[PDB]
């Protein structure tokens, strides 16, 4: 049960600095390396430094010499990464890895944080429902969906029914113009549970932190 | 009447070359050599050899040999107010041969452990391994943690060294008993090389001088004929270049070529005293540096054959196996990739022997010049035996030595060896090459130069006693005192004070040359320019 | 420092077939080599380590070799599940690099894009916009066209396409074909008409609806 928890989403203005937690569980935190590694959108993975957490021994990258700046908590078991001077570049997908010292692999990694650095406004996503016409062929399957336009940063969550049930959703990728996030997503549901049920979609900003739900209604 | 002289040429020949090649040549240079451009760290160590090593070698080889005086007794021929340098000096030896020995303790009692059949630091199953204590010839798929360790590493750090057992410099003690005995039979094997005086120290030689060159050659091929031993080497000889724009690397270089040469300390000078006055001083100092550093350069490859097949065996960037820069290159590392090879009593044998020859004779040299000092200085109230003195020396330094035999002994040896002896030898050093060319003149001496060898010194040779050597010293000296190192040893950082203990052995050192100074100039009647003039001007 | 050069960036295997990816370094590398699979939204998990060694839980369909500079990653029996973005990356030298990364796409028989076009709802009316939405399900591969048509011309201004990711089930493709118009003048059109060319068929999928209530 290694579990590795980092913080939620970070959106910081250039200039300002930023700090992502990391809370270990499921193993001897005074025995393995802690790590993180930065994975910019549509890049590679790039190791940002580790750190030893019975002394806090830290051991930075020399692309990130100045950058980074890697503490450790043994009280909580928690490792942190301060990131100053923040620019277009630094707005990726940051990891914490474990990873023992010898042979130097990353078995367990954290679940990610989005840090977006922009000026741009935290805007809140505008939640608009999409339900099929009146006129359309009832068939085997009707296929349902909602709307999401104009948000910052790209931290948005579509969920349906509290998860249950979601075997036929797609999700279609968010797109930026004009400074604000646009999405939309779809879910495939047999004529036999429509109308009938209750379907409802939840769209949450963590950014914003609001979270506004809509029922389809044809 | 007169001084004993040499029963050959060879044996001083070797007994100054002996006294030159020692631990540091083996292990010390090629670490320094692979972190610092690598193979391009050859151009900066050759420069400061033949513009600062060579000079201040020759020109303290050639003093000896003219006056053929001690490290005490020269200076009252020369300018007697630093007469306190032969002093200064004699308390740097008591500090020196202090830790100097018990590293040679620590070989001698891994020497001792390796005629059994089954080494004791292949296995986990003693009586001083840990929990943590992970061997080979054990479960495939291992995997290291922050808190495991080997079991060289436990042989070393908790048995021979017992360093376990102390917190640090506050609490050491006590003592231990092994090396205790140990370091008792090294001053035994001394006292009968030395007792007898230059007769016996230019025939033990023979031996401890030409050993450790037959066991590099084996452990030459050897290493060579193991498996992924390029890696060791290319990260040896790999270019840095970028290394040489860092004004670090000089100073590193100038201060590795200074103290593996060892000028200024009077060893080459009481050698020297003892031997034909018409005899050629230029060769010799010639031939035995440029063996010094050839030895460290073969070395290097010793070293680097068996790092590579650990970083091969292991999973390479020698770095990573040889980030620890010290014995434990040595103790462990290097112990532990003998363990896992066929022969491994031989190759363990040879090892500890060759280190154990590599010190000693440059500890009958290092003491053989304060003895000869000050039998010169207080002759026939000394000499009246020379085993008397010989011994009163070698107890004192066993005493002296208690202090390093303790379980936190180690932490004591770096601060003495690098916060104390080092800053004070160079101290005295630089005296005596401000002393011999400012005020002895250096004009005189190319023409005592002159009067030995039958010509006089070259341009070359001049231009680096006048200028260079004394700059060369004097860079180091400054270089060490505006930024001294962080100190660090077996993950434990030396506390802010300890440049403040060394500092206080460091001048505690050479309290001795200024008011030795102030003695003679509070001691001679009339002007001070007179006072000084009998001070400067060489006895009439 | 050390460069871990994966020279094919994507590569295409279909469910059953024997995939391998290589890895090239700077210099030579011994057995220091791991293999990391990361699942589009997922942070990278260690499969390989060691060029050979299989890391616990890792199924045994993924298997390793190499040593030196070229190592290779090979797949057995590529599930669907086995979509994800691969990464190799060095262990021995600080600092620890890693490759460019091989997104494996899988191949598989053609599938009809399910069209289906949906009128603004009230909601966004009483904000005042209104964007007509053009979906396409289930289809490969990701190439096909998408032809707008408000009343028979062919609208090309406001027009969106968002393709996703690969699926993990049954390997088809889904995009959006998004119409953001304003609501003055949807409330001067009635029947909106969108289109999807596809290589399935030569006639390309049309779907109307009606403004007046459906
Ligand atoms: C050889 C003689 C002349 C040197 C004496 C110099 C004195 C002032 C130096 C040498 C050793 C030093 C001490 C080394 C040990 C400790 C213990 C530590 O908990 C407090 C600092 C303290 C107490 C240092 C104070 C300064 C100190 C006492
Ligand atoms: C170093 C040092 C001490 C004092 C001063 Br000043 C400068 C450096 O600690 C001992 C030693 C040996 C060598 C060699 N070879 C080199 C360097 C040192
Ligand atoms: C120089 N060659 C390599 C031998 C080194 C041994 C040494 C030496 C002197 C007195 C002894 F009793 C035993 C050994 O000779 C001079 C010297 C200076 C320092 C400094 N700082 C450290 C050690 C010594
Ligand atoms: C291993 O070493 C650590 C410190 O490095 C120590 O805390 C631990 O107790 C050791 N393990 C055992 C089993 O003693
Ligand atoms: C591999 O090594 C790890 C070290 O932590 C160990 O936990 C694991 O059990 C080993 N694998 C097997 C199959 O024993
Ligand atoms: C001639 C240069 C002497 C250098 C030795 C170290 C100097 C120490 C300065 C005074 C500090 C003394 C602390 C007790
Ligand atoms: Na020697």
């Amino acid at each position: 049960e290694v579990q590795l928890q980092q913080s939620g989403p970070e959106l910081v203005k250039p200039g300002a600095s930023v700090k992502i937690s990391c809370k270990a569980s499921g193993y001897t935190f005074t025995d393995y390396y802690m790590n993180w590694v930065k994975q910019s959108h549509g890049k590679s993975l790039e190791w940002i430094g580790n750190i030893n957490p019975n002394n806090g021994g830290t051991s930075y990258n020399q692309k990130f010499k100045g950058k980074a700046t890697l503490t450790v908590d043994k009280s909580s078991t928690t490792a942190y990464m301060e990131l100053r001077s923040l620019t277009s570049e630094d707005s990726a997908v940051y990891y914490c890895t474990r990873s023992p010292v010898r042979p130097y692999y990353f078995d367990y990694w954290g679940q990610g944080t989005t840090l977006t650095v922009s000026s741009a406004k935290t805007t809140p996503p505008s939640v608009y429902p999409l339900a099929p016409g009146c006129g359309d062929t009832t068939g085997s399957s009707v296929t349902l969906g909602c709307l999401v336009k104009g948000y910052f940063p790209e931290s948005v969550t579509v969920t349906w029914n509290s998860g249950s049930l979601s075997s036929s959703v797609h999700t279609f990728p968010a797109l930026l113009q004009s400074g604000l996030y646009t999405m939309s997503s779809s879910v495939t549901v047999p004529s036999s549970t429509w109308p009938s049920q209750t379907v409802t979609c939840s769209v949450a900003h963590p950014a914003s932190s609001t979270t506004v739900d809509k029922k389809l209604e044809p | 009447g007169e001084r004993e002289t040499w029963g050959k040429k060879v044996d001083f020949l070797l007994s100054v070359i002996g006294y030159a090649v020692d631990l540091g040549n083996v292990w010390r240079f090629p670490y320094i050599c692979a972190q610092n451009g690598g193979g391009a760290f050859l151009l900066p160590y050759t420069i400061m050899a033949i513009f600062g090593g060579i000079p201040l070698f020759y020109m303290e080889l050639a003093l000896g040999q003219y006056h053929r005086n001690g490290c005490i007794s020269i200076w009252r021929k020369i300018c007697p107010i630093f007469k306190g340098i032969g002093y200064a000096i004699c308390i740097i030896a008591f500090y020196i041969a202090s830790y100097y020995n018990t590293i040679m303790a620590w070989a001698l009692y891994y020497l001792i452990s390796s005629f059994t059949d089954q080494l004791p630091w292949t296995s986990c199953k003693n009586s001083w391994n840990t929990g943590n204590c992970t061997n080979y010839f054990s479960e495939d798929n291992i995997t290291w943690t922050l808190h495991s360790t080997s079991p060289a590493e436990e042989f070393y750090t908790r048995h021979v060294l017992q360093i376990h057992r102390s917190k640090g410099l506050q609490d050491l003690g006590g003592i231990s008993w092994q090396l205790a005995l140990c370091i008792m039979l090294i001053f035994t094997v001394i006292y009968f090389s030395i007792w007898k005086g230059v007769k016996t120290s230019g025939k033990v030689v023979w031996v401890t001088a030409t050993f450790p060159y037959i066991a590099l050659s084996v452990l030459l091929v050897r290493g060579a004929t193991l498996p992924g031993a390029w890696r060791g080497v290319l990260f040896y000889l790999k270019p840095n270049w970028q290394k040489l724009l860092e004004t670090g690397v000089w100073i590193d270089a100038a201060a590795q070529i200074f103290f593996s040469l060892g000028p200024g300390f009077g060893v080459l000078l009481a050698f020297a005293s003892y031997n034909k006055f018409n005899n050629n001083c230029y060769q010799d100092a010639l031939v035995t540096s440029v063996v010094n550093c050839m030895t460290s350069f073969v070395s290097g490859f010793v070293i680097f054959t068996v790092l590579g097949y650990m970083a091969e065996m292991r999973n390479e960037d020698v770095s990573e196996v040889a980030k620890d820069a010290g014995p434990s290159l040595l103790f462990i590392t290097y112990a532990e990739a003998i363990a896992n090879m066929p022969a491994s009593t031989f190759f363990a044998i040879i090892f500890f022997l060759m280190l154990i020859t590599l010190g000693l004779d440059s500890s009958f040299a290092g003491l053989e010049g304060v003895i000869t000092a000050v039998l010169d200085e207080f002759p026939h109230v000394w000499a009246k035996r020379r085993e008397r003195f010989v011994l009163a020396v070698v107890i004192t330094c066993f005493f002296g030595s208690l202090v390093t035999l303790t379980f936190g002994g180690a932490y004591v040896v770096k601060l003495l060896e690098e916060y104390a002896t080092g800053p004070a030898v160079l101290t005295v050093a630089l005296i005596e090459a401000v002393a011999v060319s400012w005020f002895y003149g250096i004009t005189q001496f190319c023409r005592d130069v002159k009067e030995m060898l039958g010509f006089s010194p070259g341009w070359f040779w001049r231009i680096c006693w006048v200028a260079i050597s004394p700059l060369f010293l004097l860079f180091i000296i400054a270089s060490f005192l505006m930024s001294p190192p962080q100190l660090r040893l077996f993950q434990y950082n030396y506390p802010y004070w300890s440049i403040i203990l060394g500092y206080a052995i460091g001048t505690s050192s050479f309290i001795c040359i200024p008011t030795y100074i102030a003695y003679r100039l509070i001691i001679t009647p009339g002007t001070f320019k007179e006072r000084i003039i009998k001070s400067i001007t060489p006895e009439t | 420092d050390i460069v871990m050069t994966q020279s094919h960036k994507f590569m295409s295997t279909s469910v059953g077939d024997r995939v391998s990816i290589t890895c090239k370094a700077s210099q030579d590398v011994s057995t220091a080599v791991a293999w990391y699979q990361q699942k589009p939204g997922q942070s990278p998990k260690l499969l390989i380590y060691s060029a050979s060694y299989r890391y616990t839980g890792v199924p045994d369909r993924f298997t390793g070799s190499g040593s030196g500079t070229d190592f290779t990653f090979t797949i057995s029996s590529v599930q669907a599940e086995d979509l994800a973005v691969y990464y190799c990356q060095q262990h021995y030298s600080i600092p620890r690099t890693f490759g460019g990364g091989t997104k494996l796409e899988i191949k598989r028989a053609d599938a009809a894009p399910t069209v289906s076009i949906f009128p603004p709802s009230s909601e966004q009316l009483t904000s005042g916009g209104a964007s007509v939405v053009c979906f396409l399900n289930n289809f490969y591969p990701k190439d096909i066209n998408v032809k707008w048509k408000i009343d028979g011309s062919e609208r090309q201004n406001g027009v969106l396409n968002s393709w996703t990711d690969q699926d993990s089930k049954d390997s088809t493709y889904s995009m959006s074909s998004t119409l953001t118009l304003t609501k003055d003048e949807y409330e001067r059109h009635n029947s909106y008409t969108c289109e999807a060319t596809h290589k399935t068929s030569t006639s390309p999928i049309v779907k109307s609806f009606n403004r007046n209530e459906c």
